[PDB]
RNA sequence: AUAGAUGAGUUUGGUGAUGGCUCUGAUUGAACACU
RNA sequence: GACUAAUUACGUGCCAGCAGUCGCGGCAAUACGUAAGAGACUAGUGUUAAUCAUCAUAAAUAGGUUUAAAGGGUACUCAGA
């Protein structure tokens, strides 16, 4: 599969950092998955660090390798989309073979299909990473001019990221309001508060705090993971 | 119309019986059975509100491939509507008159839906078929008659007019048979309904059960056009035919059929009756003296206003669309609720059951109406107080798209003669072969030639008598 | 695995047409009849890119692609 | 070439020859039969319940089906005169045309 | 059960399925039997029901 | 909330497409389960006595 | 059986199958030490033929069993302490045990090259 | 009791195996409850209470059954119309689950699991074509009609 | 092209109607091989009865069976019969069977179950060959009574030909059998 | 927790069944032999 | 040897021996011993012992009893279903 050329990576960096466009808009504009757009920015930010700290880039290695790989040029020539930004994950429940008996003239929609798989399952209309594309396509059906349809799409994505950025802000705040930082002569003691009564009806709760009693060491079991599983 | 829009438009009104209609569902067959045998399955608002939602719903299905309508008892399929109840409401001021206008609003929405139905529709005329029963059938591609069938339109007898789509079917029947059946309110029985053209097939009442169990087996392909589907059902109905009567002859044929074309070709009921007197006169070369005298004794009893209005719609309906027809009739029917003849004819004949003597129309007879009088235009003028009839769909047409499954008529025989150069006997075999041995083709085609065909070229060939 | 959903399809259809007929949609004439008719039947409504198999068998060794040493070799 | 098999079999006495009708079931060949009160109706595709022991009833049924075939052959040959073929080349002969052009295609270059 | 399995009532269903696709995957199906379209719209009648 | 939602569903109206498509079953068979005493139980018992005698 | 018959205890454990080496299976032991009461020869049954080197061992548990001596040539005799393991000689009746070759007194096959771990043979060390 | 439902299930199997167009059942509210669900699910063609002789075949729906009193309650019977499509009975198998010796009850979460084809309790998952009828406080329902109404109850039989 | 050096595919070329090159592209497999013996007036006569399957891998499967004094000849007889007895097998999304099926052949019961995509052919060795030849990719099988090599192939082949047809079950009951997985993704996701 | 359900050798002149045995999978607070 | 992935040569001659099951060895043994090769696991590898699963092989879920293990000699009956 092709790779984002060096020029394309820079274009993505300007639209998200300089022009301030939302990531969902740059994703839908260049057909680049939001997970890749967020990566191109992190990797570019690391280059600015090297260029600022006067570190030599592996330019000989970069050029020689990029010639070996197929590339897409975001901009003038829109030959093909870089990748499909609407790939939905196949949920286990949606994989079952169900033939539901219904009346001979029922309008069985995706909402009805989601409930036929489970009570908590959602239709693919809600499992998209850029769900604003549906509301954008519905505008075209209503003979809405393209220039106006694009306006509502930006305001829709720009407004969705505001809620996401607002949730994360309030989240991190609650994580700090629960920590009492007491500075001593040597270290800084962080007293995190929790509800010691949330241990489940039988004391076996996955999220309970404390070294559980009545369990020996699993250090002699096969397939026992003893290396870090998360570098945060 | 959406599913909820229909369920909300046909809410069960107070007084509706829960089982006026019985609905059955088989493999490919959906059945509608009128279930008021004590009243001869007479239509009413209660049962019209049960049929319309189903027909709209079965139309959204791909597994309902044949729709069959029929009656419950062995005596009647559908014997008119609840006109007796309409005469009472009309006597309760304008508030009661609109209730009647709303009834015809429902009845016409159903007939239009049947006429423009997008699935094969069959009607078992296994009993008397009058009034409302005619509207549920005539607009269908398949209309099966039996020895029990009795067709008639006794609307002019009660000071009314052929109401249910009759302004579209009768005007475009072969010859002047339309106006004759509508004005005189003639009564056809058995195979005569099949020779006239009201029915497309003729079976025996005992063969209908076996026919249904076969129609249910017919599983069409989704990609078959409506034409192919109607061809499969037409060939299936012709398998259960046990033959027409061996001795019963075409009633409206030959001399009588020729007289109808000469007497019912004018645009004034005064001239029509004048022509009938010539036939009834002694020495008339027509030879239908007995028939002409009988029809005269009938017209004198029919409402004189209904004759003018009826004869007027037969001449106008010939150029109307089917959708435009039900809308105009809804306006016409509204004027009859206000008129005096309708309320008198119904109250005198049906509510009184013939007691208190015969009816008393607004004019005592047709002689009271002077020549220059015009008592028809008043009924053909829309009333702004009566909202236009909103049909269940926007489909329409100027002529039935599929109405050539019956016997060949003057139109079919004419086209074959003006197109080809057949002979007397060769032409008859052209239809007996084209229809694949349909019972009655030889007798029908033979009759059409006896009237509208002469040896213009000698024994070599035959052409029309007109020119 | 994943499936591609075109927003243009989900905006115009709610999936009802996929349950027409007897539950699996309308039937199309066999292949030996389509080309016989000079007129090709209208394109059947469906999400673009359907009726193509997914190579599940080729993902037997996917868990190995998550190790750090392997990811370095794939980069 | 593989010998021909009938596209339709009209049996006037199914009860006496079930070997013929069973081979039609295996070969996927439709069949018509006169099913008498003691005959198994599952042996044919289209049943004609009737007395199969009378030569007068067998002649009528057979004659009626003979007229049906005659009436069908007349239409097929009438449509041909108008340039309308009511059938397509069978698969047996169809394949011959393909490999036949291949031999012509082989000599095309050579 | 000494009797044999007679599938005479399903000749069309069986023949139409065998003619739907080609045994050589990747090619259009050959022309079907000449009788397949003749009885396309003439299904068998129900039997054995009492 | 879990109670109201579950009680609402158990007492919800049937689907319209299920009403306009399901065949008819005469209420004389689908709802007449009660079996009352024969209204003529006394007249029949008096006639059965005469015939038995 | 009916639900009533099951409720009264119709389902019982299937009759036990005799183990290959009961002297070891009874006490869950993998091997047992014993003294050789007799070292002789046993004759196979109908199909096979030959002389099978067997030993009558008195296990430390008190049981007297007959063990098969695997390999070519042995060193044990009367009043010899040897280790016994499971596994039987299929063609010999009553020989339901084997002797370990790298045992206390029983020595491993000296001129053995293949499958030395089965016969308690040290590596020749000819290379070193 | 449940024994009548068990007899109704084995009888319909034998009537469909024999390819009978009609079949009679004892007239009980319990048999009527299961028959109405089979008719509501589309497995049978008709239900009519009548005498020891079947009503007129053609005029089956318009049949006028006489009132049921103590003078004829002993001779009443439920007449069922059976379906056969594609040379195969539409009601081939009727396997009971709850029997006189044991009444099997299922919860709402077990029925939700059996509806998608996963075993739960003494039941097994439903496959293509199979149906399951549960006797609940809201009447005899199909497992998918029960989970929709969010109720459990007594499991009657599995209809293939 | 000189592929048939013994004229063995000449008659098969007429019955089926495909070139020898297309015949060699089929997926054949000798499943069962029995050494049967018949006692005659002249002593024992041992034959080699074999069963062979043939398929395209895209919805066609055929079962052949023949015996002969030579093991090589029996494999050719069974192969010709397997290629001419091919039949179309219905598949759900061209990957699995419709629903569950259970067939019995003389004390050998086989139960085949449809499984979701990516489940694989978690079936025994002889069913893996038949599924891998017919084009099936997700299935679960189970022998309930007997594991007779011959009857396990006859029961498995008969089960693939007796799958519940949802198109017929719908017309029989007068109700749609909606393919939930098709409505959910707007089309068939093979 | 919705992916989780699998077989193989061996009785017969031969075939289909019945029915054990053994192997295939995982493991041990193990022991022994060669390392 | 087959189950079970992986071969030849020589020696031995129903002997010596191999063997979890079926089996192998009686003078031209891919089954024993040696040699080389090949197929595997690896600081472990094999073997013995044990447990679960295989085993719808004590079947509540979920079996069976005409001819293969298995219907009581009989049915009136308390308890029980
Ligand atoms: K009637
Ligand atoms: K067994
Ligand atoms: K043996
Ligand atoms: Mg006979
Ligand atoms: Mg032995
Ligand atoms: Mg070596
Ligand atoms: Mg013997
Ligand atoms: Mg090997
Ligand atoms: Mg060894
Ligand atoms: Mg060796
Ligand atoms: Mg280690
Ligand atoms: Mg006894
Ligand atoms: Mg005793
Ligand atoms: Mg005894």
């Amino acid at each position: 599969q092709p790779v984002l050329s060096e020029g394309s990576r820079e274009i993505i960096y300007q639209d998200v950092m300089e022009k301030g466009l939302p990531i969902k808009a740059v994703s839908a504009k260049y057909n680049v998955d939001v997970r890749r757009v967020a990566a191109v920015i992190r990797l570019k930010e690391i280059e600015k660090r090297w260029i600022k700290e006067y570190k030599p880039l592996a330019r000989p290695y970069a050029r020689a390798v990029m010639k070996m790989l197929p590339q897409t040029v975001l901009g003038g020539p829109d030959q093909k989309p870089h990748e499909s930004i609407n790939d939905v994950h196949v949920h286990s429940y949606t994989t079952q073979q169900l033939f539901v008996p219904v009346s001979e003239s029922r309008e069985f929609t995706r909402e009805d299909a989601a409930k036929a798989f489970g009570d908590h399952i959602l239709p693919v209309d809600k499992k998209l990473r850029v769900p604003e594309l549906i509301e954008f396509q519905k505008d075209l059906l209503k003979e809405v001019p393209l220039q106006e349809a694009n306006r509502k799409f930006l305001n829709a994505t720009a407004a969705s990221e505001a809620k996401i950025a607002e949730r994360e802000a309030k989240r991190r705040q609650a994580v700090e309001d629960a920590i009492t930082r007491v500075k001593t002569d040597r270290f800084e003691f962080r007293f995190q508060e929790f509800n010691a009564e949330n241990v489940g009806h039988d004391g076996r709760d996955r999220n309970a705090v404390g070294w559980r009693y009545g369990v020996p060491f699993p250090d002699r079991k096969r397939s026992q993971i003893k290396i870090p599983t998360k570098v945060e | 119309i959406s599913t909820q829009a229909a369920a909300e438009l046909f809410k069960p009104v107070e007084g509706d019986e829960p089982e006026d209609v019985l609905f059955n569902s088989l493999y490919n067959l959906r059945s509608v059975e009128l279930n008021r045998p004590a009243k001869y399955n007479a239509l009413n608002g209660s049962m019209i509100r049960k049929i319309a939602p189903r027909l709209l719903e079965w139309e959204r299905s791909d597994m309902a491939n044949v729709i069959v309508i029929k009656g419950s008892g062995e005596k009647a399929f559908c014997a008119g509507g609840d006109v007796a109840a309409l005469a009472k409401q009309n006597a309760e001021g304008p508030e009661g008159v609109k209730k009647s206008v709303d009834y015809f609003g429902l009845e016409y929405k159903l007939n239009h839906l049947i006429s423009t139905y997008t699935r094969p529709y069959v009607a078992f005329l296994d009993g008397i078929t009058m009034g409302g029963g005619v509207g549920l059938s005539i607009h269908a591609p398949f209309r099966i008659a039996t020895e029990r069938t009795v067709f008639a339109m006794p609307e002019t007898k009660i000071g009314f007019f052929p109401d249910v789509g009759a302004s579209f079917f009768l005007p475009r029947m072969p010859g002047q048979v339309g106006p004759y059946l509508g004005l005189t309110s003639a009564l056809l029985k058995g195979v005569q309904v099949y020779y006239a053209g009201i029915a497309t097939h003729y079976l025996h009442s005992s063969s209908l059960p076996a026919l249904e169990s076969r129609l249910a087996e017919l599983t069409p392909r989704d990609y078959w056009t409506i034409e192919q589907r109607l061809s499969v059902i037409n060939d299936t109905i012709e398998e259960f035919s046990t033959g027409v009567p061996y001795d019963e002859n075409i009633e409206i044929g030959g001399k009588i059929r020729l007289a109808i074309d000469r007497c019912f070709k004018y645009d004034k009921i005064d001239e029509i009756i004048a022509a009938l007197k010539e036939e009834a006169a002694e020495g008339a070369k027509g030879g239908v003296q007995s028939w002409a005298k009988n029809t005269l004794e009938e017209l004198t009893q029919r409402s004189p206003t209904s004759l003018h209005v009826t004869l007027r719609q037969m001449r106008l309906g010939k150029s109307w669309g089917i959708a435009h027809t039900f809308k105009r009739e809804h306006q016409m029917a509204a004027k009859f609720m206000k008129s005096h003849d309708f309320n008198e004819g119904v109250t005198a004949l049906l509510i009184d059951k013939g007691a208190n003597g015969p009816a008393k129309w607004k004019p005592a007879s047709l002689d009271e109406i002077p020549p220059g009088a015009n008592i028809s235009e008043d009924y053909f003028r829309n009333d702004p107080e009566v909202p236009v009839l909103e049909l269940l769909n926007d489909r329409s047409y100027m002529q039935y798209p599929y109405n050539k499954f019956g016997l060949p008529n003057d139109y079919d025989v004419k086209e074959a003669i003006e197109k080809g150069n057949f002979t007397r006997e060769k032409l008859i075999d052209h239809f007996v072969e084209t229809r694949r041995g349909k019972q009655g083709v030889r007798e029908a085609v033979s009759d059409v030639l006896d009237r509208m065909a002469v040896r213009s070229k000698g024994t070599e060939h035959v052409q029309w008598k007109k020119e | 695995a994943v499936v591609n959903m075109d927003p243009a399809y989900m905006a115009k259809y709610n999936g009802s047409e996929q349950a027409a007929g007897r539950g699996s949609g309308l039937s199309e004439p066999p292949a030996y009849e389509k080309t016989a008719d000079e007129k090709p039947a209208k394109q059947v409504i469906a999400n673009p890119g359907r009726k193509v198999p997914t190579p599940y068998e080729q993902m037997t060794f996917a868990p190995l692609e998550r190790r750090l040493d392997i990811a370095i070799f794939r980069a | 070439r593989r010998p021909l098999a009938p596209d339709l079999v009209v049996c006037l006495n199914p009860k006496e020859n079930m070997t013929l009708l069973y081979e039609c079931s295996l070969a996927k060949i439709p069949t018509i039969g006169i099913i008498d009160t003691n005959t198994n109706p599952s042996w044919v595709t289209y049943q004609i319940p009737a007395n199969d022991d009378s030569l007068r009833a067998t002649a009528l049924i057979s004659g009626v089906l003979g007229r049906a075939g005659e009436r069908g052959q007349k239409r097929r040959l009438e449509a041909a005169q108008r340039g309308v073929v009511t059938w397509k080349t069978p698969a047996d002969v169809q394949g011959y045309f393909e490999l036949a052009s291949a031999r012509a295609a082989d000599a095309r270059r050579r | 059960g000494k009797g044999r399995i007679f599938q005479a009532a399903k000749v069309y269903q069986r023949a139409s399925e065998a003619a739907a696709t080609n045994i050589v995957s990747g090619l259009p199906p050959r022309n079907p039997p000449l009788w397949l379209k003749a009885i396309e719209s003439i299904p068998p009648a129900e039997i054995n029901t009492r | 909330a879990r109670y109201l939602a579950n009680k609402r569903a158990a007492q919800a109206p049937e689907r319209l497409d299920e009403v306009f498509t399901r065949a008819t079953i005469r209420e004389s068979t689908a709802k007449n389960t009660f079996v009352p005493l024969d209204p003529e139980a006394f007249v029949k018992a008096e006639e059965a006595r005469i015939k038995h005698a | 059986a009916t639900l009533n018959q099951v409720m009264r205890g119709c389902r019982k454990p299937q009759r036990a199958r005799h183990a290959v080496s009961p002297a070891l299976s009874s006490i869950k032991s993998p091997a047992l030490k014993g003294v050789c009461v007799k070292v002789g020869i046993t004759r196979p049954k109908k199909p096979n033929s030959g002389e099978r080197k067997t030993a009558r061992v008195r296990l430390s548990t008190g049981k007297v069993i007959t063990a098969y001596i695997p390999g070519e040539g042995h060193n044990i005799s009367q009043h010899s302490v040897v280790l016994v393991r499971g596994g039987r000689a299929q063609d010999c009746p009553g020989v339901r045990y084997h002797l370990v070759r790298g045992a206390l007194d029983l020595a491993g096959v000296a001129t053995r090259m293949s499958s030395r771990s089965k016969y308690g043979t040290k590596k020749p060390k000819k290379a070193s | 009791g449940i024994q009548q439902i068990t007899n109704m299930c084995s009888h319909l199997q034998n009537a469909s195996r024999a390819r009978l167009g009609l079949t009679s059942l004892p007239n009980t509210k319990y048999n009527l409850a299961l028959a109405l669900a089979l008719h509501r699910a589309g497995f049978i063609s008709s239900i009519t209470r009548g005498g020891p002789h079947p009503p007129t075949p053609e005029a089956l729906m318009t049949y006028e059954p006489e009132p049921v009193t103590s003078a004829n309650v002993a001779t009443r019977r439920l007449w069922v119309g059976l379906k056969y499509w594609n040379e195969e009975p539409v009601l081939k198998e009727l396997k009971p689950i709850s029997k006189p010796s044991r009444l099997v009850t299922a919860s709402l979460e077990q029925l939700n699991r059996v509806a998608r084809g996963f075993p739960a309790g003494y039941m097994k998952g439903l496959q293509l074509g199979e149906c399951l009828f549960v006797n609940t406080d809201r009447g005899v329902l199909e497992v998918r009609e029960a989970v929709e109404r969010k109720v459990g109850g007594l499991v009657l039989c599995k209809v293939k | 092209d000189g592929l048939d050096d013994k004229g063995q595919y000449q008659e098969l070329k007429k019955r089926t109607g495909m070139s020898v090159r297309q015949i060699l592209q089929l997926k054949t497999k000798k499943l069962v091989h029995r050494r049967v013996v018949n006692q005659t007036r002249l002593g024992k006569i041992a034959s080699d009865s074999v069963m062979v399957i043939a398929g395209n891998g895209d919805g066609w499967l055929g079962l052949g069976m023949a015996k002969s004094v030579e093991a090589s000849i029996a494999v050719e007889k069974a192969t010709l019969l397997a290629i001419q007895n091919m039949q179309p097998i219905p598949r759900y999304e061209n990957r699995t069977i419709y629903g569950e099926v259970t067939t019995k052949v003389s004390g050998t019961i086989v139960r085949l179950n449809s499984r979701p995509p990516g489940f694989g052919l978690r079936v025994s060795h002889r069913i893996f060959e038949m599924c891998r030849a017919a084009g099936i990719r997700d299935l679960s099988a189970k022998f309930l009574r007997s594991r007779n090599p011959m009857n396990t192939v006859k029961a498995t082949y008969q089960a693939l030909l007796s799958q519940p047809n949802p198109e017929d079950l719908a017309i029989g009951r007068g109700k749609k059998l909606v393919d939930v997985r098709k409505v959910y993704y707007g089309g068939s996701v093979y």
